[PDB]
């Protein structure tokens, strides 16, 4: 029998058996809510395991060969899935829990397949190689969650609650005393517009409540309690999100809300640094991780005639360019689709559909009766070809007409890029095909893993999860629904999620679920992603013209110039809604205008007389100076003699916005970073072309799935979605009820109408910022103008999951490829070696560089001394400075155990050991100063110590005073923890780290320059908007203090925005053109009338920055990452 | 009276100095009598006094420093 167990173990029957086995058995665990119809069925499945078990038992054979056959990592999870089902199946004891265990079975798949068992465990490695920068990332994030929490302790608490402590309540307990101000939440203040408290501050810049309503700390909790600063856990939690940038802008608001704007320089800290540079650096050693493991591998005459006849008409083909051109006026044609098409341009283009099904029925008829039918048996292009072919016959006797769009794809022969993308969504499951079915395997698990463990919690506990009494949009009863959240904690959306299941089961299990699909899902699509990259690759006039060639040549005429256009920009920055209120500072620009104007002037005649036409129009940047100042001067002239009013006047001045640009000119730095700009147009335009292109699919595919069926139908009592079933069925049905105008028929702000909302639509979805409203008001979606269900055609999803699959992660995947290439492209034809780098910035990198040898000086020299050489000899030792260390993460431990209100003792207490460790270190730095002598020149750490002892003694005495009018005044004690850089240097297992490190010091000047051109668009596009989105209505995302009214509010937002967050929230006030959420005239304290934005102009404002700044971080990435190569 | 550091106003610590008589004069000029060096914890070093009656105040805790 033990042969017979051999022989059928190497036998391929049985394991494709068990295959079958484990599949059925996947569809039978995605199963919610099964009938006792299938108790029986995993009684089965037992069995087929259990045999299974047994043969391998067999076929070692033995005591020790059976310890070897079950020796095996994998066999494990049978054994422990087999004595599971025969637990739960002879004894009950019953926690529910085990009957979850069954999702084990899932990774059977990974053992039976080839390939897969061996990617999980090439995968597996990749942790290995991620060990120390993990460890990296949790000192940075515990460093910055202590800066955060001495910050804003308990700041996230401030509520605008309603003034109260009025008189005598025997003590205070009058109101009409901490009960009633904390067991009032009704009596707390709600953010207008949505559901949620509204923070406060006591700092002359944070929120400002309204009469009856004042700024407290008697807050219950935060919004459910998951993001308070205090409480050092929490505060990592905040800052992971912080660094995964989920909802970070919610965050954002919510602190800048209360504390103060002034911390918007803490959130560009984390967001420049900690989310930027180390998601970087996470993304470059798990790239360089798997780039190292890439590399580690009837009659004859008749029949005759009529067959030299087809030939003669096979010779002349001609078709490919007209075929090719019928294809580009067909999608030219579906694309005139709109919503409200009049019914004889509904039968044009069905007549056109019509008549292009004919011609590509007649070109498939001749191509297999012509050239060959077992040709076209054999080439797949034409297979494709005609199968679209038989789609659209079938169509033509919803998704029917959907399939045309398929022969779009035939351009990549003529379209090399457009073939690329086509190779990626190929290689996406050829060579990548078993990764792509581990992320698939994975999601599965994942999704049942949580309808198990959280389903009954969901159903049970909806009450606390949704408000108007349904499901949650988002919940893992079902098996869609839990593939749903599952995906979006693939794209980054889970700590909206998160807190929900938080608050239906429980901040333990849910946390640890939550955060393990996260990293493991995020893990296993960034190394799809990287796989997919990685697989895809007289004498006066002379006189006076030496004269002015010596002024533009001088260097105080260029700083006289520098300093002018910086003058012009801050008068440019002084041009708030608040120039009515200051009516001095109004004449002083006016006269301050006119000077910039005539210097500029001036400086371009001379320019002229120096350099001549020729020399000078030979080059870009006097051109865009040219451009400016003639803006400049059409203002003026028309400014002069009147003609003005009525024309481009003001809607023609506000092109003065584009003054900073003269900058780019002059600055060593913005001018070598747009060179690598522009310098990869030609690059960026033609695969935005066939992103152009490949969305152009799915918007056609979307008006034919959506279009009209988004309008909702809103009364002005509430503000969303009336009844699913009733009430006002059809748009023509609410219509019939308007007897009263309370009832308004409006689309989505961002729907699928046309081609254009279309891309609109595909973009906020392709970005992650908007895409909710989509989805929802896409799946409600029933009829063509009917009321949207509240969740009927739920299986629309799918449309948005494709898409986000193809038209992102693929689309991206271009992008960053042909990025890549054409960067690796720029390296060689460059004169230098890395782009980014002025000549000085190239100075200063050299001169780093020389710095970063890690050639100490001769060890210590010695004090001749019997005592001081016994202290030497006993401070110079390893162990010393090991002791030092410990000390010093004891101080960060004591840094992390308090709280806000957290007990006066308690405060007391850490005070004395704050004392004692500053003792401590006075102490150990008395002894190195004594040490031989020479501590105070020889080493820079323990320079650094010096300089913090000597602040540290200096802290308590101020630190009693400037805890108010300034930030915490103990903060200035993590300082001290930057010092474990010493032993981090001194160690020697940990030491890729190091060169991490180095790799951000060496790249910090690329992003400063980098972040400085950013800084410059920030500033253009905030004076853009402040003369633009000035006075626009304050909803979604722009509230009372994130505005375009000043510059410190359009900064803010620009901020916000520029990491793609909340854009769609600050678009959706922009586009609302008319009642009711809009209104007529009004009286604003300038002359523009109407709280509304342009359409036109705000869609061109907000998609042409979220490229621009796309493009700008880019690369940002790609100078921190060509760094990380350099230094590999 | 009321026995402690002598607090700065409105609800602070006063300064101490390298010796007993830094403050001794300071005790005078509130309605102090003795003098000599303090410590007061969280807000630092301050001068101890003695025979302090209530209409001046001591190191108070608890709300912040003020001035
Ligand atoms: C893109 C990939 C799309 C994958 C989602 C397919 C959804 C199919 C589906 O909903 O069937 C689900 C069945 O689940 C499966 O078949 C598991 C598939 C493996 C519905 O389950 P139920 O509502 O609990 O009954
Ligand atoms: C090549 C571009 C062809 C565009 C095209 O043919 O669209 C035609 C008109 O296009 C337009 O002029 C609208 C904006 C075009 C921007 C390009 C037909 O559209 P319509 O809805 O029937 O016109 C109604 C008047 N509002
Ligand atoms: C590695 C494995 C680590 C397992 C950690 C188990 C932690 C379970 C904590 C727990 O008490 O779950 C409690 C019950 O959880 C369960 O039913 C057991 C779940 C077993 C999961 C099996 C492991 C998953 C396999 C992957 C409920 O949470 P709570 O205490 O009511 O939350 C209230 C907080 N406000
Ligand atoms: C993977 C790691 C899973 C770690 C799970 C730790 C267990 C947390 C359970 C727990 O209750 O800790 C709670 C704190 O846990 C948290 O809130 C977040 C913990 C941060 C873990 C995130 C670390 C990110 C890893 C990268 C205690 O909250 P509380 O202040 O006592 O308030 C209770 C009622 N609101
Ligand atoms: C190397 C280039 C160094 C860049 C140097 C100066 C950039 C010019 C920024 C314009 C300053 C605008 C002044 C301003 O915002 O006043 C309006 C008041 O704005 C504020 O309240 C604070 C503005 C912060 C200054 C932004 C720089
Ligand atoms: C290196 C050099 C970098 C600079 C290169 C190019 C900079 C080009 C800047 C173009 C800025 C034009 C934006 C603009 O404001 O034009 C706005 C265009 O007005 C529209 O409605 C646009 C109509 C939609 C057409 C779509 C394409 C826009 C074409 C304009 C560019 C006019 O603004 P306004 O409504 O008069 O606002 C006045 C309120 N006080
Ligand atoms: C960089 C390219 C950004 C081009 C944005 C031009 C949009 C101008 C707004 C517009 O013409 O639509 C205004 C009316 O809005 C609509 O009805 C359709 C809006 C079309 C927005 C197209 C957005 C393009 C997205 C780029 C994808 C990459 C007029
Ligand atoms: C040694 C460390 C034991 C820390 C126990 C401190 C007692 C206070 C409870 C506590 O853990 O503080 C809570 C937070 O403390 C921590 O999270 C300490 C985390 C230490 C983990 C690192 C271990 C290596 C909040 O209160
Ligand atoms: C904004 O600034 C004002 C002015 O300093 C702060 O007013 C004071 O705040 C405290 C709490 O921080 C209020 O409560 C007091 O607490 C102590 C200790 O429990 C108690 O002995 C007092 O009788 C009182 O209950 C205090 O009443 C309040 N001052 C007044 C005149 O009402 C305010 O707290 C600051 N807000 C924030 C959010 O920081
Ligand atoms: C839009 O919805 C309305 C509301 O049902 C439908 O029109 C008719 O409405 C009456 C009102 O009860 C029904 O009795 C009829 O059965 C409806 N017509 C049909 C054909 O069913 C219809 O679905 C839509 N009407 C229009 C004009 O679009
Ligand atoms: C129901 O009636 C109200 C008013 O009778 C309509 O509101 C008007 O909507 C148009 C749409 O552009 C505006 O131009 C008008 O100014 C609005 N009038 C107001 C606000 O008094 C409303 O559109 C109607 N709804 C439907 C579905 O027909
Ligand atoms: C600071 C702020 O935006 N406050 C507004 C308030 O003026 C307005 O009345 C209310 C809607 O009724 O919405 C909120």
């Amino acid at each position: 029998v033990r042969r017979a167990a051999v022989k059928i173990l190497v036998h391929s029957l049985f394991s494709m058996l068990i295959m079958c086995t484990i599949l059925t058995n996947c569809v039978f665990m995605a199963q919610h809510d099964p009938p006792p119809w299938t108790k029986y069925v995993e009684y089965t499945f037992t069995a087929i395991y259990t045999f299974e078990s047994l043969v391998k038992i067999l076929a070692r054979g033995f005591c020790l060969h059976a310890f070897t056959f079950l020796r095996d990592p994998w066999n494990w999870l049978d054994f422990s899935v087999i004595v599971m089902a025969y637990t739960t199946e002879f004894v009950d004891g019953n926690v529910s829990a085990l009957r979850t265990f069954r999702v084990l079975r899932a990774l059977k798949t990974i053992s039976v397949i080839s390939g897969l068992k061996t990617i999980v465990g090439a995968l597996i490695q990749s942790v290995k190689k991620l060990a120390d920068v993990m460890v990296l990332t949790v000192f940075c994030l515990s460093v910055f969650a202590l800066i955060g929490l001495q910050l804003f302790m308990g700041n996230l608490r401030h509520k605008c609650v309603r003034n109260f402590t009025e008189l005598n309540g025997t003590n205070g307990s009058v109101e009409a005393s901490l009960d009633v101000y904390l067991n009032d939440p009704a009596n707390y203040l709600l953010k207008n517009g949505t559901t949620d408290v509204l923070l406060c501050g006591n700092s002359s810049d944070a929120g400002t409540c309204p009469e009856g309503y004042r700024c407290l700390k008697a807050g219950e909790n935060p919004d459910h309690g998951y993001t308070s600063f205090d409480s050092f856990a929490w505060a990592f939690l905040a800052l992971f999100r912080l660094m995964t940038q989920d909802c970070w802008e919610r965050l954002y608001q919510q602190t800048l809300r209360s504390a103060g704007k002034i911390y918007m320089i803490f959130f560009m800290l984390v967001i420049f640094l900690g989310s930027f540079y180390l998601v970087n650096l996470i993304l470059a050693v798990v790239a360089m991780a798997y780039e190292e493991q890439n590399q580690a591998t009837e009659c004859c005459p008749l029949w005759m005639s009529i067959k030299q006849k087809v030939k003669f008409v096979v010779m002349d083909p001609f078709a490919d360019l007209t075929i090719t051109m019928c294809i580009v006026l067909n999608t030219l044609f579906m694309a005139l689709e709109h919503y409200n098409m009049t019914a004889e341009f509904e039968e044009m283009l069905q007549v056109g559909n019509l008549v292009f099904t004919g011609i590509f029925t007649a070109e498939m008829t001749f191509k297999i009766i012509a050239l060959d039918p077992y040709y076209y048996f054999q080439q797949g292009w034409n297979i494709f070809d005609s199968i679209i072919v038989i789609l659209s016959l079938m169509e033509l006797g919803s998704v029917l007409r959907s399939f045309r769009l398929l022969r779009v794809f035939k351009l990549a022969k003529s379209w090399p890029t457009l073939n690329t993308l086509i190779k990626i969504i190929g290689n996406s499951v050829g060579a990548l095909g078993n990764l792509t079915l581990v992320l698939a395997i994975i999601v599965f698990i994942f999704a049942v893993v949580g309808m198990q463990l959280f389903g009954k919690n969901y159903s049970e506990l909806r009450h606390r999860i949704s408000d108007s009494g349904l499901l949650p949009r988002w919940h893992m009863m079902d098996f869609f629904h839990a593939f749903l959240i599952i995906f979006r904690i693939l794209c980054g959306e889970w700590i909206e999620t998160m807190w929900d299941c938080m608050e239906v089961s429980g901040q333990s299990l849910c946390l640890l679920v939550f955060l393990l699909v996260m990293v493991i899902g995020n893990l296993v699509v960034l190394n799809l992603f990287l796989a997919l990259l990685l697989s895809s690759f007289g004498k006066v006039w002379w006189r006076l013209r030496k004269t002015c060639y010596r002024i533009v040549e001088h260097s105080w005429f260029e700083t006289f110039i520098i300093f002018m256009i910086l003058l012009s920009s801050g008068a440019l920055a002084f041009e708030d809604i608040y120039l009515e209120e200051r009516k001095t500072i109004k004449v002083l620009l006016e006269y301050a205008d006119k000077m910039f104007t005539y210097v500029f002037v001036l400086e371009m005649l001379l320019k002229w007389v120096a350099y001549g036409f020729k020399k000078y129009f030979t080059n870009a940047w006097c051109w865009l100076d040219f451009l400016i100042v003639d803006v400049s001067l059409v203002s003026l002239v028309a400014n002069t003699l009147g003609f003005a009013e009525m024309g481009p006047i003001k809607s023609l001045r506000t092109l003065r916005a584009l003054r900073p640009l003269r900058a780019l000119s002059r600055f060593e730095g913005m001018r070598v970073v747009v060179n690598a700009l522009v310098g990869a147009i030609p690059s960026i335009m033609n695969v935005l072309l066939v992103c152009l292109i490949f969305w152009l699919i799915f918007s056609i595919m979307g008006v034919n799935l959506f279009a009209g069926k988004f309008g909702r139908c809103i009364n002005q009592t509430e503000g969303d979605l009336p009844l699913n079933y009733t009430i006002v069925n059809n748009k023509s049905e609410c219509e019939s009820f308007n007897v009263t105008g309370e009832l308004y028929w409006t689309k989505v702000k961002v729907n699928f109408d046309n081609v254009g909302a279309g891309y609109l639509a595909l973009l906020q979805v392709a970005t992650f910022k908007g895409w909710m409203d989509i989805m929802y008001a896409a799946v409600d979606s029933r009829g063509y103008e009917e009321q949207p269900q509240w969740e009927d055609n739920l299986y629309m999803y799918i449309y948005f999951v494709v898409f986000i699959i193809f038209g992102s992660f693929f689309t991206l995947n271009l992008f960053i490829g042909v990025i890549i290439d054409n960067f690796n492209q720029q390296k060689k034809k460059l004169g230098g070696q890395d782009i980014f780098m002025t000549e000085e910035q190239k100075k200063y990198y050299n001169a780093m560089k020389k710095l970063g040898s890690k050639k100490p000086q001769k060890p210590i020299p010695r004090p001749l001394n019997k005592y001081q050489g016994f202290i030497f000899d006993i401070v110079t030792k390893q162990a010393f400075d090991v002791t030092i260390m410990f000390l010093i993460c004891l101080n960060m431990v004591t840094m992390m155990v308090e709280t806000d209100d957290q007990s006066p003792e308690k405060v007391n207490i850490l005070a004395k050991i704050n004392l004692l460790f500053v003792a401590i270190f006075t102490g150990e730095c008395i002894v190195k100063m004594a040490a031989l002598r020479h501590y105070y020149f020889t080493n820079s750490w323990n320079i650094f110590d010096f300089v913090v002892v000597i602040l540290s003694i200096v802290g308590t005495v101020l630190s009693d005073i400037i805890q108010k009018y300034f930030f915490s005044p103990t903060l200035f004690r993590v300082i001290r923890l930057a010092r474990i850089g010493r032993i981090l240097r001194l160690i020697r297992g940990a030491k890729g780290i190091r060169t991490l490190l180095f790799a951000l010091m060496m790249s910090l000047p690329a992003l400063f320059n980098i972040g400085l051109l950013l800084f410059l668009v920030m500033f253009i596009y905030s004076i853009f908007g402040m003369a633009n989105f000035a006075y626009v209505k304050w909803e979604a995302g722009i509230d009372d203090m994130f505005n375009f009214q000043t510059f410190a509010n359009s900064m803010l937002c620009l901020f916000q925005i520029t990491t793609s967050a909340g854009w769609d929230g600050l678009l959706s006030p922009i586009l609302n053109t008319g009642p009711p959420y809009c209104d007529p005239n009004l009286p604003n304290s300038n002359g523009s009338r109407g709280n509304c934005g342009s359409p036109a102009v705000g869609i061109l404002f907000f998609t042409t920055y979220i490229i621009i700044s796309f493009l700008i971080v880019v690369n940002m990435y790609i100078a921190i990452i060509l760094e990380n190569f350099s230094v590999a | 009276v009321r026995d402690g550091y002598i607090a700065q106003p409105e609800n602070c610590v006063y300064h101490c100095f390298p010796g007993s008589s830094g403050c001794d004069t300071l005790c005078k000029e509130k309605g102090g009598t003795s003098g000599h060096c303090g410590f007061k914890v969280g807000h630092g070093l301050a001068c101890w006094c003695n025979a302090l009656p209530d209409n001046v105040g001591i190191i108070v805790e608890g709300e912040k420093c003020h001035s």
